[PDB]
């Protein structure tokens, strides 16, 4: 539970937004890259696992599941690399609605930012602070601290 | 440019 | 104190490593940029505040304290922007020893990474996971979760 | 390149 994350890749403005969702809390981290490659996905996972205690990552597609560079980064960081098959069918829907909400927020802030990557971080900030009553930022800290004790 | 990431 | 962070900028390989330290735990987040500008520092703080509940940032020098772009990002993200004058003298020393330690770890991993930014994220990972007994990653979660409750 | 961020 506390250590499980899911990768998610969505497109906007001709660029790719790569998202990691902590499944139990709905807390997210994201970045903008020009296209999804194993090398970019690997670097993103190394950033995420230095910041939170990542035990398991459900990868977002078969290419990042197979990628030797992603497997090397998951080895380096002590992550179990898993598939992201929605065995629970409600998963496709939760991810899709999240992508839609993130794009809505990005459009709401987009004119406050010169670069898309700034708008995506503003959307990350709004998503993680929103309450509905705890926010996802509160929930992930509660969950992890409970696990440490 | 009066943006949060570039106030010029 | 759960919400207080300090910025720190150090140099390696002709590039700049910008670090944010959560003062109470010693947990860090860092990035590599070609040089320290208000715009880069502002984007870095926006990333940080979407990920942790940042109340106050002690800026690393007077240029980033004065920067309109840094003040804009701190306004946007609800951060109180403060100076980073070491009122407690022991601060200079703790930051310096941290930079020395991070550079040491970077050199220990540098040949495992093509890009410096990968080695810096491997150093962030090793710093935040090291126990000496709780790690900094544990301490920051415990401190914030205690605040939330 | 047999690096963690670029195994080619
Ligand atoms: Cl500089």
């Amino acid at each position: 539970s506390p250590g499980i994350w899911q990768l998610d890749c969505t497109h906007l403005e001709g660029k790719v937004i790569l998202v990691a969702v902590h499944v139990a809390s709905g807390y997210i981290e994201a970045e903008v890259i020009p296209a999804e490659t194993g090398q970019e996905t690997a670097y993103f996972l190394l950033k995420l696992a230095g910041r939170w205690p990542v035990k398991t990552v459900h990868t977002d597609n078969g290419s990042n599941f197979t990628s030797t560079t992603v497997k090397a980064a998951c080895w380096w960081a002590g992550i179990k690399q898993e598939d992201g098959i929605p065995y629970n069918p409600q998963s496709q829907g939760v991810i899709e609605s999240m992508n839609k909400e993130l794009k809505k927020i990005i459009g709401q802030v987009r004119d406050q930012a010169e670069h898309l990557k700034t708008a995506v971080q503003m959307a990350v900030f709004i998503h993680n602070h929103k309450r509905k009553g705890y926010s996802a930022g509160e929930r992930i800290v509660d969950i992890i601290a409970t696990d440490i004790q | 440019s009066l943006k949060i990431d570039n106030m010029d």
